[PDB]
């Protein structure tokens, strides 16, 4: 009922490319994480029996 | 880096292989004492006029 419309300023578009630039890193990071733990675990560990 | 961190951590499984256990046998065995004389428990008993 009170929808106000959305002003997309300067400042908000330069905040967001800052952003960006923080996710390309956070993403690249978790990548290099994943494969290293995938790594580990095939030359450490093995099977369960009960 | 985190090449040797990851063979570390496996040559710290690989490490944790047992070997063998030492452990000294010694239920059943009591010391020995010696005992140096022999209990006769014998008395000689003599009258007075030796008959």
């Amino acid at each position: 009922f009170a929808l106000a419309q959305i002003n997309a300023d300067d400042e908000f578009i330069g905040a967001i490319d800052k952003e960006s630039a923080e996710y390309l890193d956070e993403y690249a990071t978790l990548a290099r994480d994943i494969s290293n733990s995938l790594t580990l675990v095939k030359a450490a560990f093995g099977p369960l029996e009960r | 880096e985190d090449m040797a961190k990851i063979y570390g951590a496996v040559a710290a499984v690989s490490k944790n292989v047992n070997s063998s256990v030492t452990y000294e046998v010694k239920r059943g065995t009591h010391e020995l004492i010696k005992v140096p004389t022999i209990p006769h428990n014998l008395v000689l008993i003599q009258s007075d006029n030796g008959k």
